[PDB]
């Protein structure tokens, strides 16, 4: 349960955990407690996820901006620095780390995204984006790309959105307005669709994720790429004459990247809280210490002032700044991870093509500003559905194995049916389903509110999903068959007067319940339910309603 | 067996 007289540190793969782990080593060898460094995946989401159960690692590396998050839920530790130690890192970083007036992690460094590209290809990199499209145009020519970095993380799209006037939380007095969100006005809207109509053009591909660029770049396949400090060593590695200067600006205007500060955190369910002090104070944040991890992947520019002085004289350190400076320091409030989820799907929406611009910024913008009363309507819906149910004799006689069968998969379709004649529009704020399919689910749904279906329409189409034949091994399956062909002639007779728009409405109609059918059972569970009663298992629930098990 | 139409508008009232 997070082990005593051991250190388990988790820090993201793309950082220099090599260096760190020799850190580690030389702690080992000289305390005599044992060291493992680990690097899972989604480590920005997976500590939250074991920390409150109260096990995980007992130190947390990550930029500033989640730590205020992990605070509030209380799974950190407020770090006890002596006035001598705080002296020796910049006061500018020790900001990033303060919460509510309390240090609650360690300044490693400060990392900011520049534009890194290849001078034998590109002797000068562009000054602005538009001049990027016609830069691509003649490369290809060659067999080769202009840009190419990850667009599966709004972290690296993030500069050109903010660059005309897109913005996290407005702030104002020395504070956050956790109202006011710019991800949907002028600014953010033409960055956003600069970005899609490259997509468009053939000038980047959609599904380009931060793998593909990295191998792109250092095998020479792409002219340039955005990412930051640690990517500089694996370029090194590869027969590659880069250089580190600042971002395109876009409209005339500099692409402002989010600036972060790498920090280390101590677990507030550690029984190592010393140790972890003793070991990221006098072995970690150390001129040998940070030198030995800066050595695997740079760090930028470190928070230890005299470690920094030195690497200072670095030319790409010095991009690092002229662009952080461009741009301004991350939040760290705890709304921060909605804003994150909401324009991570955003942009990878409208750069998929599964929604304009428009669309995107419109749903990211409401998200990021988050109320669960999506889900307690989901409850309603379903409480109702199960009124409905206990009703209609026709389901109520039906065999036991048989109303077991045909609710086992079908309470999908007649919830999204419920939610639907309910007139309730969802919010879905995540802060994993996939994109594809969320987005799937709000189009039919959607498409039902457009319709304007009326009271007969719903009850008859209700009636046939429910008694659905094909549902195997049915006893009353012929009984079933001809009840679902009674509600499909109600369905139509409700439809018959028509002279021509009708025709078209009965097949719109019956195609969308079909879609209906096509949801993942688990979906609509993680999207309604278990952000309100943790993991649940609704067959299980819905057989207990009607009295089934 | 048959008239399952006036069963399931009376069942669904309970979304008007
Ligand atoms: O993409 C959203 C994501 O952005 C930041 O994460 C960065 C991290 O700060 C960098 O050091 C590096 O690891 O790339 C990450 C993005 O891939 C935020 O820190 C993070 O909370 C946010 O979700």
């Amino acid at each position: 349960k997070i082990e005593e007289g051991k250190l388990v540190i988790w820090i993201n793969g793309d950082k220099g955990y090599n260096g760190l782990a020799e850190v580690g080593k030389k702690f080992e060898k000289d305390t005599g407690i044992k060291v493992t460094v680990e690097h899972p995946d989604k480590l920005e989401e997976k500590f939250p996820q074991v920390a409150a159960t109260g096990d995980g690692p007992d130190i947390i590396f990550w930029a500033h901006d989640r730590f205020g998050g992990y605070a509030q839920s209380g799974l950190l530790a407020e770090i006890t620095p002596d006035k001598a130690f705080q002296d020796k890192l910049y006061p500018f970083t020790w900001d990033a780390v303060r919460y509510n007036g309390k240090l609650i992690a360690y300044p490693i460094a400060v990392e900011a995204l520049s534009l890194i590209y290849n001078k034998d290809l590109l002797p000068n990199p562009p000054k602005t984006w538009e001049e990027i499209p016609a830069l691509d145009k003649e490369l290809k020519a060659k067999g080769k790309s202009a840009l190419m970095f990850n667009l599966q993380e709004p972290y690296f799209t993030w500069p050109l959105i903010a660059a005309d006037g897109g913005y996290a939380f407005k702030y104002e007095n020395g504070k956050y307005d956790i109202k006011d969100v710019g991800v949907d006005n002028a600014g953010a809207k033409a960055g956003l669709t600069f970005l899609v109509d490259l997509i468009k053009n053939k000038h980047m591909n959609a599904d380009t994720d931060y793998s593909i660029a990295e191998a792109a770049f250092n095998k020479g396949e792409t002219a340039m790429t955005i990412n930051g400090p640690w990517a500089w060593s694996n370029i090194d590695t590869s027969k590659v004459n880069y250089g580190v200067t600042v971002l395109p600006t876009f409209k005339g205007q500099p692409s402002k990247p989010f600036v972060g500060v790498l920090s280390a955190g101590i677990n507030a369910a550690s029984p190592n809280k010393e140790l972890a002090k003793e070991f990221l104070e006098n072995y970690l944040l150390t001129d040998e210490g940070l030198e030995a991890v800066n050595k695997d992947k740079p760090l930028g520019a470190v928070a230890l002032k005299s470690y920094e002085e030195e690497l200072a004289k670095d030319p790409r350190i010095a991009a690092t700044m002229e662009n952080a400076q461009k741009g301004e320091i991350m939040p760290n409030i705890p709304q921060m991870s909605a804003f994150w989820y909401a324009v991570r799907t955003a942009v990878i929406n409208a750069a998929s093509g599964r929604q304009t611009v428009d669309e995107a910024l419109k749903d990211a913008q409401t998200n990021a500003a988050a109320p669960h009363r999506t889900c307690r309507e989901a409850l309603d819906v379903l409480a109702k559905t199960v009124a409905f149910l206990r009703n209609l004799p026709s389901f109520c006689h039906l065999p036991h194995d048989d109303q077991r069968r045909l609710l086992e998969c079908c309470w999908g379709p007649l919830f999204l049916l419920g939610l639907a004649q309910d007139a309730v529009t969802f919010e879905v704020a995540e802060a994993q389903p996939s994109l594809a399919a969320v987005q799937w689910l709000q189009r039919c749904l959607e498409s039902f509110w457009s319709l304007e279906l009326g009271p007969k329409e719903y009850a008859y189409l209700k009636g046939t999903i429910l008694f659905n034949p094909d549902v195997p091994g049915l006893r009353a399956s012929c009984h079933i068959a001809h009840l679902q062909q009674e509600a499909h002639w109600a369905l139509c007779e409700v439809l018959e007067p028509w002279y021509p728009a009708s025709q078209g409405r009965l097949a719109r109609i019956l195609l969308m319940a079909s879609t209906l059918r096509n949801i993942p059972g688990t979906l609509l569970v993680d999207l309604f339910f278990r952000p309100i009663m943790g993991d649940v298992d609704i067959t299980e629930l819905l057989e207990d309603m009607l009295l089934l098990r | 067996m048959h008239r399952v139409s006036a069963a399931l508008e009376e069942a669904n009232k309970v979304f008007l």
